[PDB]
């Protein structure tokens, strides 16, 4: 957390940090029902906006 | 509004002209080895194709 | 009152003893079959609109069964329109008008008893691991529905646990030459290839493989649609099976549940198909679709799909025996995978080898 | 199927070789071209079409005889394609009924 306040101090940039649904890093979980499955936890959440 | 436009819209004297050329060509060569038989004649009930 | 209407003249001597058959087949209460065939002849759209009227503008039928007994499915959207036209339940079981027509148009109420392309491509798999057939090529005909086939290639493949390999090509052109048809044809990397072929073409492609010196059962082709090299396997969708007679009565009876479906809640009898052009509007409308989700008849679920197509099937996959005969091979019925022809002695039957040195026990 | 009765009768009663349709004077929900597109498709007559922009008349599955001269409303997309090239514009958001 120390290190994102420093970046947004010297780039005039705002936040509003919130945590993540489930405490589980991305990965793929193949199931092959939508596509070739999906992500999920942190990284997921990235690419949806 | 940047909306799009037809140039002819609801228009029929070109489209009516140009659809006799198409046909009057293709029939000008149609002349060949292959079958030229018209149509079935008589509309009660055919299976012919 | 329903509609048993046949095609071809050959059908209309089982259409009459079929009438008393099918009116004891299926009982429920408080409803009465009456059940009519036709001696019409012809597949134009003559005799099939015209003394059909009459049927919906005299004897004011509800519901229509049509069997065709050729196979050319150029029937099939004749009836799409009229099924649209005066908002009337159509089903077809079987005949020309087998395969899916999709799309279909909006408030259309005919119903298709076929099996598309993606539960076929289901069954495939799971006898390619029962055999050991992990190496494939599929490849394809210029087809209205071509992308289908290949879009979902790459779905199945990308999961589980073996390692599946992929190859093919994009079309062929049966008037560019048997030779320059065979040329491309060495391009072979596996030992099975599966091609979508049309009924047309299929004859000369046989043909075509000839050249390519792949005509005994040291190679094998599926077939994906509705002189013949030895190891090609086919599906019916119960065509060969349940004989005639059940099928022509399963027609009837989704009906009548179908009636029964929105008898219980209202009380309301249609009449739209009372007359067919005695009135300028078809406005009136509703429920189109609404039914045919939840039918169970003859210990197997009948649902449907809002275009009109069957999709808890029990599909029945067929092989090509030596005698050129066809007989079922495999068996799936509601998710099973039991099979026949066990799988022992693998590289053996349904498939001889190229060369007897390399395969050692 | 008022018109359907003379999708034979008289259409290739004179043995022509095709069919030309247009859009009917009164703006209906295009309904007049579901006849001649079964009908003479049926016999595998090629039609030809006037005034006519539907996608539905696209592909050869339900429609194998079909060679409208107008394009279709699909159309209007691709102009925008370089419309908005000499503007530098990169990223877009459709509005699609």
């Amino acid at each position: 957390i120390d290190l994102l306040i420093k970046l947004a101090r010297t780039m005039n940039f705002t936040y509003e940090v919130h945590l993540v649904a489930d405490g589980k890093f991305g990965t793929q979980e193949r199931v092959n029902n939508s596509n070739k499955k999906e992500w999920n936890g942190m990284m997921g959440e990235l690419l949806s906006g | 509004i940047l909306g799009l436009q037809l140039i002819n819209g609801k228009n029929e004297s070109a489209h009516i002209s140009d659809a006799v050329g198409v046909v009057a060509q293709a029939v000008h060569e149609l002349l060949e080895k292959e079958n030229i038989t018209d149509p079935p004649r008589g509309c009660v009930g055919n299976t012919n194709i | 009152n329903v509609a048993l209407v046949f095609s071809g003249p050959a059908y209309a001597a089982e259409a009459a003893r079929l009438g008393p058959a099918v009116a004891a087949a299926v009982r429920s209460p408080g409803l009465d079959v009456r059940p009519v065939a036709l001696v019409l002849n012809g597949s134009d759209p003559r005799s099939l609109v015209l003394q059909l009227c009459d049927l919906l503008s005299g004897l004011r039928v509800h519901g229509v069964v049509f069997e065709d007994d050729s196979r050319a499915p150029a029937v099939a959207p004749i009836l799409d329109f009229l099924s649209a036209q005066t908002s009337l339940p159509i089903v077809a079981v079987h005949g020309g008008a087998a395969l899916v027509l999709t799309p279909k148009e909006k408030g259309s109420t005919f119903l298709q008893l076929g099996s598309s392309t993606e539960q076929q491509l289901q069954v495939i798999f799971e006898v390619l691991e029962e055999y050991d057939w992990t190496s494939f090529v599929a490849v394809t005909t210029r087809a209205p529905g071509h992308r289908a086939f290949l879009s979902y290639i790459e779905v199945l493949t990308d999961g589980s646990l073996v390692g599946w390999e992929h190859r093919g090509a994009l079309t062929l052109d049966p008037g560019a030459g048997e030779a320059v048809l065979s040329a491309q044809l060495r391009s072979v990397s596996a030992q099975i290839r599966l091609l979508f072929c049309a009924r047309e073409e299929a004859e000369p492609v046989f043909r075509a493989a000839e050249e390519a010196g792949l005509t005994g059962s040291g190679y094998v082709w599926f077939m994906v649609g509705p002189p013949l090299p030895a190891g090609l396997f086919a599906v019916r969708s119960a065509g060969w099976r349940d004989d005639l007679a059940r099928r022509v009565a399963a027609g009837v009876a989704v009906v009548a549940r179908g009636a029964q479906a929105l008898l219980r809640d209202y009380g309301f009898l249609p009449e739209l198909g009372h007359d067919c052009r005695a009135q300028n509007r078809t406005h009136r409308g509703e429920s189109l679709h609404r039914y045919f989700m939840n039918i169970t008849w003859d210990n197997r679920d009948y649902s449907f799909n809002e275009d009109g197509f069957l999709v808890n099937p029990s599909l029945v996959v067929i092989s090509l025996t030596r005698d050129r005969t066809w007989e079922v091979v495999g068996s799936w019925e509601q998710q099973t995978l039991r099979l026949k022809y066990p799988l022992w002695s693998r590289y053996g039957r349904f498939l001889q080898p190229v060369d007897d040195t390399q395969h050692l026990t | 199927i008022q018109m359907a009765l003379s999708v034979c009768e008289d259409l290739i009663s004179s043995q022509v070789y095709a069919i030309l349709v247009s859009h009917p004077p009164t703006p209906n929900d295009h309904f007049t071209p579901t006849p001649v597109s079964y009908t003479a498709g049926f016999y595998r007559i090629p039609v030809l079409g006037l005034t006519t922009r539907m996608s539905i008349y696209s592909d050869k599955s339900i429609h194998l005889s079909f060679l409208r001269t107008v394009p279709p409303y699909s159309h209007q997309s691709s102009v925008w394609f370089e419309m908005m090239r000499v503007y530098s514009w990169n990223h877009i958001i459709l509005l699609v009924s």
